[PDB]
RNA sequence: AUAGGUUUGGUCCUAGCCUUUCUAUUAGCUCUUAGUAAGAUUACACAUGCAAGCAUCCCCGUUCCAGUGAGUUCACCCUCUAAAUCACCACGAUCAAAAGGGACAAGCAUCAAGCACGCAGCAAUGCAGCUCAAAACGCUUAGCCUAGCCACACCCCCACGGGAAACAGCAGUGAUUAACCUUUAGCAAUAAACGAAAGUUUAACUAAGCUAUACUAACCCCAGGGUUGGUCAAUUUCGUGCCAGCCACCGCGGUCACACG
RNA sequence: CCCCACUAUGCUUAGCCCUAAACCUCAACAGUUAAAUCAACAAAACUGCUCGCCAGAACACUACGAGCCACAGCUUAAAACUCAAAG
RNA sequence: ACAUUUAACUAAAACCCCUACGCAUUUAUAUAGAGGAGACAAGUCGUAACAUGGUAAGUGUACUGGAAAGUGCACUUGGACGAACC
């Protein structure tokens, strides 16, 4: 279909069922729904651990390579998962929320070392 | 039984049996044959059991016959370049036509075999989604992941009502 | 085979497309507020919360060149946003103004400049942007000298990024696959890159313009 | 080339020739049936521009796709008159034949 | 007939499925009109218990009134369904017992 | 290669044709003489019995 | 179809109608209770809550998404070449309209002719042709070839203007149907908006609430529906007496009914 | 139905009308008696090729529409209700 | 259906042919009244068919009859003619 603008965008494509995710690395429109049409299947993640503990996420770097070349864009999450995986430097925004996290958590040992010394 | 003379013919076994997948060149191809004559024997055997063949493996191909116009039958070629192939078969079994446009105009099997990878890698064995184009929809269907909630309920702990029943 | 000619919808189109042009809303009437409600009465849209005191304080382009001759060209003009947050000299060198008429302070219209940074002047003037901001705020002519003085900073940087973890990995097998032996560490070339400031003003040659239609 | 013509290359039998510098010409194509799997031609006829106006109904002509649509319906040249009426030249031997028979001899003017 | 006389027919299409008495409905919704009994064709001897309702979509009917004893009266609601009465030539309505006002049958 | 090999393929038909075209005239030619003979005689003849 | 029942006094051959199998909707009677998948009959009216904002003013979004199936060979290929995206007056790919060329539903021929539907010329003008029984031209039905697409958005094909205040966005109503979901939360997942950005909205979506519509798993307690003359698994004893009633088809019932209750 | 009488009509000419159990109810063309001939009966069973026709009964050599020198005509030709048979 | 401009030391303003229901037209639904078919199966009148069905049956056509039907002319066997001579 022919959208009134937009862009290839590389995206994930939420399936699974009631409470298990699963989503599905597609390049597709800026404009198209998210579970709609798509050009091409760039991979799957399983976010929920397998029998192993691990997050398994195909990525099909080649085909990546030539739809970024194309001017395909990237949304928050996948740019996030690419930067786990090193094909890109780690998001900006994800350092600042690990010391968010910490300086948080630095609060909450002096209050729970409290709660311990008290009983 | 089924109708006509040589039935096989209307079989696509039959059809799929074609060794003569014209180059892209190839645009329109007429035959010239005769009804009688010992000598155009051959050629009209061609024409009863082949180019139902030809024109199977070559849908786009314009074929064209033509009865008793010339005293020999032959072919002609009309290749997109601008290009025509005019091919005497004159005294020669249709087996034998067969084999020569296969070999003037016909793809090798290294070009077939390439065409034949290019459908391998359309279907990627790990892209998952509905089995009309993948092997497998979800990755509940690996082995060692996590199961649909349908066959197995999963415990109530991964269930969105009682981790919310202790979240509240 | 042949299909209905749609004819109202064509002499529709042309007629909205040549309606709005004749009722064109005028940058007074579209870029106009209110100071007490802080909304524009034309949308009756209420701005950001973080330009409330701005909006207040300081003055808009055409609000401080409405008293000036010929709206002071040749006038060296910066914005207040320059100014607070960033220390080199920039500023927008006018040469052509079209102020609104109807404006009945005539604090409203557009505005062209050539802007000159490190010493390169555009080859070409184009539009001033955010002209209904109120941001702007003349430069006194007895200190143009002073603030039009840079100097010219050393242009040490960086030339060469490493690669990221798993591209430098494949990049190196490839080498290696291939026969090339050489342990020259693969890098890019980020001083091509000119990362400009975020910043920078755009072109408003592409920017749209609102409807006649509030909505 | 850049023909936007879908038909590039094309051999009908002319049927009309009332138009001016126009040849109307019959294209047979070979198409499946899907339920018998036998093979019927299925017939359409394509405007042929003739300038010279040399087609005679019933010539076998060979049409070429015309870069640009020349007219409303007219979107090929005539290439070459492949078999004249009656006037069939033999393209194997090259001497003048009637119907399956030489009507010149090939050994008498070689 | 012939492959080119098979080709030139084609398919051997279908007659288009005529609707039921229900017009291709699972039920339908009438209102009696009259109550009255109808005697069966021959070899049969009876004196089965028919109404005329009229459905939801204008067209009156004659509904036979399956069960032993019915309480229907004028200008009562009742659903029907289709099943011909094998008995009586022209019937081929049947009202639902135990819908709207047609109850169920008594036990005794 | 391939085009210019089929013309050399015709080229060749054509020899072995027109070399058997020949030889079947030969034949051909005495039967006929034979046959227009007979004929001839016959017209003869009944030219004779008109007379 | 691995077939079966039914023409007759009987036998063969034809033949239609039914039977057996698998789904979906609605009803009757039942319906302890766990996950998941689905869920107006209606392009007919709506209570009047809620679903488009974000951003240091501009701009951008609100044209997408979500709906609906009323209309319907404008969905796919090819040729050209826009608008987007690829940081860029340079300019090549990707993507994709318009335009041009091909392709493209089902019935009815008791819809057989259509009526200007063609070509040439740079033009003024000449030609008189073009389609069609190999189905033109019509009429009636239909959303479609579900990684989805097309079309539609209150009627007048369109919408300058009229007719008039529009839920075919979510939840919800009296109507109208054989066709009986909650006037629940939340933006952390989530894709899409907005600035470079922290970020901020989203009835998209994600989680829940309902419904034996379907699929898995269940139990000490928790089994009802229908059938029982043949086809076709399976009736004892009584009432009834061609009555009352019963069958999908053959057919049962006339005081000794395995066919009715 | 039998007898007698007599007419349209049967004949000629010039135009219509266009129907038959117009049926030898058995199509044209090219072939085969070999096989397994071969439901019954009838005029033995078949092959290739093509065209024309048929697809339960009855409604129906009907109605509508259309054409036709035909105005009680002919040719094309359905549907609804009905049946579990008709043949 | 009309187009005719101002502006012009940065260059910009201005810039809209109007015409719609004859209950016309199209296809259906209802029908005063008139017919037809089918079903149903104890009425009435005859007995046309099935046997040489008591005048063989039927086809086309014409005329004629309460009703089946009768008669002409041609045609058909989906009748028969008894199958050595007599
Ligand atoms: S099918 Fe895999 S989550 Fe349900
Ligand atoms: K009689
Ligand atoms: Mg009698
Ligand atoms: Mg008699
Ligand atoms: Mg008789």
């Amino acid at each position: 279909k022919a959208y009134r603008g937009g862009h290839l965008t590389i995206r994930l494509a939420l399936g699974g069922c009631t409470n298990r995710p699963f989503y599905r690395i597609v390049a597709a429109h800026n404009k198209c729904p998210r579970d709609g049409r798509f050009v091409e299947q760039l991979g799957s993640y399983d976010p929920l651990p397998n029998s192993h503990g691990e997050k398994l996420v195909a990525l099909n770097l080649d085909r990546i390579r030539h739809w970024i070349g194309c001017g395909a864009h990237l949304s928050k999450p996948m740019e996030k998962l690419l930067g786990l995986a090193g094909f890109f430097p780690l998001h900006p925004m994800m350092i600042t929320n690990a010391e968010r996290l910490r300086r948080k958590r630095a609060r909450e040992v002096l209050l729970a070392s409290q709660k311990t010394d008290a009983e | 039984p089924m109708k006509g003379r040589f039935p096989i013919r209307r079989t696509l076994q039959y059809l799929s049996q074609g060794n003569v997948v014209f180059k892209d060149s190839v645009k329109v191809m007429t035959v010239n044959y005769n009804t009688h004559g010992e000598l155009g024997e051959g050629a009209r055997k061609f024409v009863f059991f082949n180019i139902p063949q030809i024109q199977y493996k070559n849908p786009w191909v314009q074929i064209m016959m033509f009865k008793n116009m010339t005293p020999s039958p032959f072919l002609r070629f009309y290749l997109d370049s601008g290009e025509q192939v005019l091919v005497d078969v004159e005294t020669k079994s249709n087996k034998e036509i067969m084999e020569h446009i296969r070999k003037i105009l016909g793809k090798n099997e290294e070009t077939l075999r390439e065409e034949e990878e290019e459908k391998k890698q359309l279907s990627h064995p790990a892209n998952f989604g509905p089995r009309k184009y993948c092997l497998r929809e979800c990755i509940c269907e690996v082995e060692g992941q996590v199961p649909c909630p349908s066959l197995v309920p999963l415990p109530k702990e991964m269930r969105g009502k009682y981790k919310a029943a202790l979240k509240a | 085979k042949k299909v209905r000619p749609r004819l109202i919808a064509e002499l529709a189109r042309r007629v909205r497309a040549l309606r709005e042009q004749l009722n064109r809303p005028r940058d007074s009437q579209l870029y106009a507020v209110d100071y007490e409600t802080l909304t524009r009465p034309f949308s009756g849209r209420r701005l950001p919360v973080r330009a409330w005191a701005d909006v207040r304080r300081e003055s808009r382009l055409l609000q401080l060149l409405g008293r000036l001759p010929l709206f002071g060209l040749g006038r060296l003009v910066t914005r207040k946003s320059w100014l607070w947050q960033h220390d080199e000299p920039c500023y927008w060198r006018l040469t052509r103004v079209r102020p609104d008429y109807t404006a009945q302070n005539l604090d409203h219209g557009k505005a062209w400049g050539i802007l000159t940074f490190k010493g390169k002047t555009e080859s070409e003037a184009r539009e001033i942007e955010h002209v209904m901001y109120h941001d702007w705020r003349l430069v006194p002519k007895h200190e143009e000298e002073a603030f039009t003085a840079f100097t010219p900073a050393p242009e040490d940087s960086l030339a060469s990024v490493p690669y990221p973890p798993l591209l430098r990995a494949m990049i190196i097998a490839e080498r290696q696959k291939n026969g090339d032996t050489s342990t020259e560490e693969p890098m890019l070339n980020v001083q091509r890159i000119r990362m400009e400031p975020w910043d920078y003003p755009a072109k408003q040659e592409d920017k749209g313009r609102a409807k006649g239609t509030p909505v | 080339v850049r023909s936007s013509v879908h038909a590039r290359w094309i051999v009908g039998k002319v049927i009309g020739t009332k138009m001016q510098k126009t040849a109307k010409v019959r294209v047979t194509r070979l198409v499946l049936d899907p339920y018998l799997l036998k093979y019927f031609n299925k017939r359409k006829t394509y405007f042929a521009h003739d300038a010279l106006q040399q087609c005679t109904v019933g010539d076998i002509v060979l049409l070429r796709a015309l870069p640009v649509p020349r007219a409303k319906h007219v979107k090929h040249e005539l290439a070459e008159i492949v078999f004249k009426v009656g006037k069939v030249i033999d393209p194997v031997t090259g001497k003048p034949c009637a119907g399956t028979t030489y009507l010149e001899s090939p050994l008498s003017s070689e | 007939a012939t492959l080119n006389q098979m080709h030139r027919l084609g398919p051997p299409k279908r007659p288009p499925r005529k609707l039921g008495p229900t017009e291709g409905r699972p039920q339908l919704k009438g209102v009696v009109l009259c109550t009255f009994t109808r005697k069966p064709k021959k070899p049969n001897s009876a004196n089965r218990k028919c109404c005329r309702v009229r459905l939801s979509t204008g067209r009156e009917a004659v509904c036979f009134i399956p069960g032993e004893g019915h309480t229907l009266q004028e200008h009562q609601i009742v659903l029907v369904e289709g099943g011909r009465t094998q008995d009586l030539p022209g019937v081929k309505l049947t009202v639902v017992r135990g819908k709207y006002d047609c109850g169920h049958v008594q036990k005794k | 290669e391939l085009m210019a090999w089929n013309q050399a393929e015709n080229r060749r038909l054509h020899e072995l044709r027109i070399a058997r075209l020949r030889q079947e005239e030969r034949e051909q030619e005495q039967r006929q003489a034979l046959e227009q003979a007979r004929k001839a005689e016959e017209v003869q003849a009944w030219a004779q019995r008109k007379e």
